[PDB]
């Protein structure tokens, strides 16, 4: 019945700093650590209120030590290789450090420890600079539909903090489809709008509708990766409708008068990949069909 | 447009059993203060022949309703021919029938005393602790090691006479 | 119907469980499973009597109704050729 | 994801276990009077409205009454003749199930069991259900707060 | 499969994993830096901790017919503390 906080506090610090930064930490350390905290936890009165406060403290002064490293890059693009860096680390770490405090829970998903690790990153480091890593990452997607290759973990990794960092229950992914989805999707309305009425006239349409179904497949891959699958959202299905209507619908007209035609031809292989395209159109696939029973009346 | 029926399960009790209940809960209702705020509806504001008693006891919003029997057909051969109880937790038109054990489990959640948060960290500390649980028929599944250890501790409070409990009753 | 057993040999103790239609070799064959040690090396015990590896558990005089979950019976194992069977008791409490 | 979660209840615990069984069922009806009598007498309490039916399990202590209405139910003979045929929804310790078994005209020895009904379930309501639930989950030690 | 879990007194157990994540503790420990080290709870202690680990998860499941796990009143504090460490 002899020790609380003030003593024990001490022996407990350095291993939240080694725990907060990834640096190594021995079994029976962690095991001593689970035991302090609930010591402490047990013996005095003031002492939960006291590990969240001085817990608090801690991380914000690592969360901060961690801003001076990212925000000294001058270069736009050079600071967020850094960020992104940054980041595994402290997002693993979300995961590994709350656990010991798993009574200072019981005290008094979202751990108050994870929560506030999250949100003190969020207020410290991230929202100065949201605008400019998503900025990055538009144009980094940009490179790669254009053949420039590159580390997938940096769009990644900006995607995750919007996703992870959002602060109100109501709804999770709420900032994440304000910003990242919205720009994804309106860089992808303006990239295709401007690209896709030149391949038809350079190609000609049923070389078009080859090139089309190709670029849908590019880019549902490229959402696969990219985008937030694991919380099962609504955000691909988007990003796929917005291209089908970029990459067929605005064509839909010109792409159809061929079909009665290549009916007459007996050109199946272009009407797999017409009825393909068109499937996902809406009240694409019916003129087909009308076409396809006119054409039975005569034979 | 064809019979309609109404059915329910029934727990059988040995005559002494319902008396002992009977006398248990109009004891800690009436003559003491404990179980006044549930109600005993007798055998007569009741619309079925069969229902030999009812207790409806509230808890929170939706109440619970333990029913007792006559004259029923299942388990003897005697001229009273012999009798049962049955449970249900009711809320805005909605029921279910529960098993004595959760029935009790249920009852206790809102009516006698117990240890509260404090309790628990208290005794280790030395600070000691009120109250003490009384209703041990509120204590059911398992338990927590921490509750049974204190358990071992602190005997139940030992009320005479003995609260209600619906195991007590379906006993044997 | 099962039984549950500790394994006791020196300091380390075995929790497990096993059906009265068990036969003592399967549980060398377990504890062969466990301590990775194979099932000739171990000599399995009840009290100061030894364990035939053809007889059943309840047939060893474990019964379901002696071995319980929350109550189990000890066994005790025997570890190049052999050691006398040595059970490390538990601590005390103090007065 | 509610019922599924009602389900489980009704597959894997013990209570479920044992009325899911298959078990086998008596009436019990006026055991002074002698066996035709008792026949009579339970084929007119079915077809006849007002009397309470009782049926056991034979491996109980517990037992079921249908009292008339008055007091999607059916105690039905049309089915098959020489025999009735029973069927008691019901709702058991925040489960929706269905009793269902038949009775042998002659014998007025039988079968019957429960299995899980899926539309209480999806039909009963949000609020009240789910306050079973969370009142049906909680344990008094411990939750008084100091 | 299984997992083990040491007392001050020196004494090793060796008991199922599915058994111990009865411990909310002991499931917290158990990630990151197998086996874990109990410094403050004795052997007589861990013990009879693995006992109640297998009661639980045996008599949790089907509620038929549930015994009264025993505690001596000696051990019964001591207990009372591991419990509310671990649990
Ligand atoms: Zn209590």
């Amino acid at each position: 019945a002899s020790l609380q906080f003030e003593d024990k506090w001490d022996f407990m610090r350095p291993i939240v700093l080694k725990l907060l930064r990834q640096e190594s930490v021995t079994k029976q350390q962690w095991f001593d650590l689970f035991s302090d905290v609930h010591a402490v936890c047990l013996w005095d009165d003031k002492g939960p209120a006291k590990i969240h406060q001085a817990l608090k403290e801690d991380i914000l002064e690592f969360i901060k030590q961690a801003q001076a490293r990212v925000l000294s890059h001058q270069d736009d693009t050079a600071l967020l290789k850094a960020y992104i860096v940054e980041w595994r680390k402290f997002f693993t770490q979300c995961d590994i450090l709350p656990k010991p405090f798993c009574q200072l829970e019981i005290t008094l998903e979202d751990s108050i420890v994870r929560k506030l690790m999250l949100d003190t990153w969020n207020e410290s480091i991230f929202s100065n600079i949201k605008n400019r890593l998503q900025d990055s990452a538009m144009k980094l997607v940009h490179a790669e539909r254009l053949g420039e290759a590159f580390d997938s973990q940096l769009v990644i990794g900006v995607r995750e903090s919007y996703v992870n960092l959002c602060s109100n229950p109501e709804d999770k992914l709420q900032i994440y489809r304000d910003n990242f989805e919205k720009a994804y999707l309106d860089s992808t309305e303006r990239f295709y709008r401007t690209q896709a009425p030149s391949y038809l006239q350079q190609n000609g349409v049923q070389n078009y509708m080859k090139y089309a179904d190709a670029k849908l497949k590019e880019e549902e891959k490229r959402a696969l990766r990219y985008l937030e699958t694991r919380r099962e959202c609504n955000s691909v299905e988007a990003l796929m409708e917005c291209c089908v209507n970029a990459l067929v619908t605005s064509f839909k007209e010109t792409i159809l008068a061929e079909c009665q035609g290549m009916i007459k031809r007996n050109e199946t292989e272009k009407l797999h990949l017409m009825f393909s395209l068109m499937d996902k159109v809406p009240n694409g696939i019916e003129p087909m069909l009308k076409d396809l029973e006119e054409h039975i009346i005569s034979a | 447009m064809e019979n309609r029926w109404q059915v329910m399960i029934v727990w059988q009790v040995d005559r002494m059993r319902i008396n002992t209940w009977k006398r248990l809960v109009k004891h800690h209702m009436y003559i003491s203060r404990k179980a006044k705020d549930w109600f005993y509806r007798h055998h007569y504001e009741s619309t079925n022949p069969k229902i030999s008693s009812e207790v409806h006891i509230p808890l929170g919003d939706a109440k619970l309703v333990i029913t007792t029997y006559w004259g029923l057909h299942t388990g003897e051969r005697d001229w009273h021919l012999g009798q049962g109880v049955s449970i249900e937790w009711r809320k805005k038109r909605y029921s279910t029938q529960v098993d004595p054990d959760l029935a009790d489990q249920l009852i206790h959640l809102h009516y006698f005393d117990c240890f509260s948060e404090s309790a628990i960290r208290n005794t280790i500390l030395g600070r000691i602790v009120s109250p003490r649980c009384e209703y041990q028929a509120g204590h059911n599944k398992v338990g927590s090691l921490q509750y049974l250890a204190l358990a071992a501790l602190i005997k139940p409070k030992q009320i005479k006479p003995p609260l209600p409990s619906v195991r007590k009753l379906t006993e044997d | 119907m099962d039984v549950f057993l500790m394994i006791r040999r020196h300091k380390t103790t075995i929790f497990t469980d096993a059906k009265e239609s068990s036969t003592v070799f399967e549980l060398k064959r377990i504890v062969e499973g466990i301590l990775k040690r194979p099932p000739d090396e171990q000599r399995l015990y009840k009290d100061d009597q030894l364990l035939d590896d053809g007889k059943t558990l309840g047939e060893c005089g474990f019964t379901s109704q002696t071995a319980r979950p929350q109550a189990p019976a000890t066994v005790g194992l025997a570890f190049d050729t052999f050691e006398a069977l040595c059970i490390e008791p538990f601590s005390s409490p103090p007065e | 994801r509610v019922v599924p979660d009602q389900r489980s209840k009704f597959e894997n615990e013990e209570f479920f276990r044992k009325l899911s069984r298959e078990c086998e069922i008596k009436y019990t009806g006026f055991r002074d009077r002698p066996h035709e009598e008792r026949q009579a007498r339970f084929q007119n309490a079915c077809r006849d409205g007002r009397s309470e039916i009782a049926f056991v399990a034979t491996g109980t202590n517990l037992s079921l009454q249908f009292f008339p209405a008055s007091w999607r139910e059916y105690v039905d003979l049309e089915r098959e003749a020489g025999k009735v045929y029973l069927k008691a929804p019901m709702i058991l310790n925040g489960v929706c199930v269905i009793w269902k078994g038949w009775i042998d005209l002659q014998r007025l020895d039988g079968m019957g069991c429960l299995e899980f009904d899926e539309e209480r379930a999806q039909q009963e309501d949000a609020l009240a259900q789910q306050a079973f639930e969370e009142a049906r989950r909680r344990t008094r030690e411990f939750e008084d707060r100091d | 499969m299984y997992v083990k879990l040491i007392s001050s007194d020196g004494h090793e157990f060796i008991v199922k994993r599915e058994h111990a994540l009865t411990s909310g503790t002991i499931k917290a420990m158990l990630s990151g830096p197998n086996e874990v080290n109990f410094r403050e709870i004795p052997s007589h202690v861990l013990s009879k901790v693995c006992m109640y680990f297998t009661y639980k998860v045996r008599y949790t499941n089907s509620s038929t017919e549930i015994p009264e796990f025993p505690i001596a009143p000696e051990i019964a504090l001591e207990l009372l503390m591991a419990a509310n460490f671990l649990d």
